[PDB]
């Protein structure tokens, strides 16, 4: 819910 | 859809002591997880309007972070080192409430708490 975060 | 207001950090209603374990919770486990470097997700709370995450707060009820538990560590709003361990756990399980598997945010929480949970068996000796 948040996305990619790498 | 607004974002509530953040937790209470500071209650002078609340009794006040500084503990060996509570030292240990803001000195080592918050310091050490601040630092990681998965840490930003979990330093404040969820902004879900600027984050657009309209869901977030009629999903998560009990909201936590790191941001508060840290004010609460140097307000001496809790008493038992527990109370502090408990809300590292409520922060962790919002996140695998919210937040899907295979998610990055989900690897990061896993990360910071099991490392949490080590330094967690480090508590020191109770007065
Ligand atoms: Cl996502
Ligand atoms: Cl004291
Ligand atoms: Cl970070
Ligand atoms: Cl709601
Ligand atoms: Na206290
Ligand atoms: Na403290
Ligand atoms: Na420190
Ligand atoms: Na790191
Ligand atoms: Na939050
Ligand atoms: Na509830
Ligand atoms: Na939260
Ligand atoms: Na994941």
């Amino acid at each position: 819910r948040k996305g990619v975060k790498s | 859809s607004m974002n509530p207001p953040p937790p209470e950090t500071s209650n002078p209603n609340k009794p006040k002591r500084q503990t060996n374990q509570l030292q240990y919770l803001l000195r080592v486990v918050l310091k050490t997880l601040w630092k990681h470097q998965f840490a930003w997700p979990f330093q404040q709370p969820v902004d879900a309007v600027k984050l657009n995450l309209p869901d977030y707060y009629k999903i998560i009820k009990t909201p936590m972070d790191m941001g508060t538990i840290k004010k609460r560590l140097e307000n001496n709003y809790y008493w038992n080192a527990q109370e502090c361990i408990q809300d590292f756990n409520t922060m962790f399980t919002n996140c695998y409430i919210y937040n899907k598997p295979g998610d990055d945010i989900v690897l990061m929480a896993e990360a910071l708490e099991k490392l949490f949970l080590q330094k967690i068996n480090e508590l020191p000796t109770e007065e």
